[PDB]
């Protein structure tokens, strides 16, 4: 079983090493960058799903490797290194996935925030006609009507207080600066 | 998405909102100013009308029939009361003008003018009621 076992171990490692390089390249390939709304959320997570599927394989590969090393197989050195190599490329894979995932949330802010702004900016342009008038009444009745119209107007204005209030609080982009700034 | 730390210039492009809020506050304020002014004007004008109605009754010497003097004196006494109680409205308007349309108000001269027109009308009423009154006193 030794030669079969050894042979099988290296067969698994190789397969996992090839698959990782493929996935690591899969991460970097997509560009840095969605226009507005990111299907990249679905696309990037899908990758994680595939990673989970391999979970067993690693355990298998890793275990065999360990058992082989315990039993004083005399390819131990070659074995040790290949299993470091697979373990190294594993942590590196999840670091490079999570590394990016944080950023997917980061770009999420600008796309959302940017849109949030244009919508607000647009709405303020819209109110101009009303807010431009020089009519203030020439009669108790007329002014009473204008005040009530204004009362209605202000209330609807009031609604947006939250919407604008959200744009006040800063971004993770801008937050991270603390680490770059300090 | 330009100079992403610099992006927040878009935030300063938000200041529109500050200019928007201020203009809302200004319109409301101006509407309030107009309200108080119009309300005043109407009350003043109405007081004017009221005075003239009395004045017309007093000068309608061109007459009805009536000749009972003691009673005539009662209708007259009752008229002086109406004037007295209404006099309170004159005071309130003067007070309102002094307090709500002070130096630093657009309608200072305009609201001072109305109160002046009424002071003049008021004098007229007083002269006429005093004169009609005096006749009756003399006629018993």
């Amino acid at each position: 079983g030794s030669t079969a076992d050894k042979f099988r171990f290296f067969s698994m490692a190789r397969d996992l090493l090839s698959w990782m390089e493929s996935i690591i390249r899969q991460i970097e390939t997509q560009e840095r960058d969605v226009s507005s709304v990111e299907l990249l959320m679905k696309y990037h997570q899908g990758i994680n799903a595939e990673i989970e599927t391999r979970s067993k394989n690693f355990s298998a590969c890793l275990e065999l490797g360990e058992s082989l090393l315990q039993r004083q197989h005399q390819a131990s050195e070659e074995i040790r290194e290949k299993l470091q190599q697979v373990m190294s490329r594993r942590k590196e894979m999840n670091e490079k996935w999570e590394a990016r995932w944080e950023r997917l949330r980061m770009l999420l802010e600008v796309c959302q925030f940017s849109r949030d702004a244009s919508v607000a900016e647009a709405w303020l342009i819209a109110q101009e006609p009303y807010l431009a008038s020089g009519d203030f009444g020439h009669t108790v009745d007329s002014v009473e009507k204008l005040i009530k119209r204004h009362e209605a107007f202000e209330k609807s204005t009031a609604s947006w207080a939250e919407r604008f209030a959200a744009l006040e609080k800063p971004t993770t982009l801008e937050l991270k600066e603390r680490q770059i700034a300090e | 998405e330009t100079a992403e730390e610099i992006q927040e210039r878009r935030q300063e492009v938000l200041t529109r909102y500050q200019s928007f809020k201020e203009r809302v506050a200004e319109r409301g304020q101006k509407l309030e100013d107009s309200y108080h002014l119009q309300v005043f004007k109407r009350d003043a004008d109405d007081l004017g009308k009221w005075i003239m109605e009395k004045v017309n009754i007093l000068t309608d010497k061109s007459y009805e029939d009536p000749t009972n003097i003691q009673g005539k004196y009662q209708k007259h006494q009752s008229l002086e009361a109406e004037v007295q109680t209404k006099s309170r409205l004159m005071s309130e308007l003067e007070k309102t003008r002094e307090e709500r349309f002070t130096m630093g108000h657009s309608a200072h001269e305009e609201t001072k003018a109305h109160i002046e027109e009424l002071r003049h009308l008021w004098d007229l009423l007083l002269e006429l009621t005093l004169e009609k009154g005096d006749q009756l006193l003399r006629a018993l």
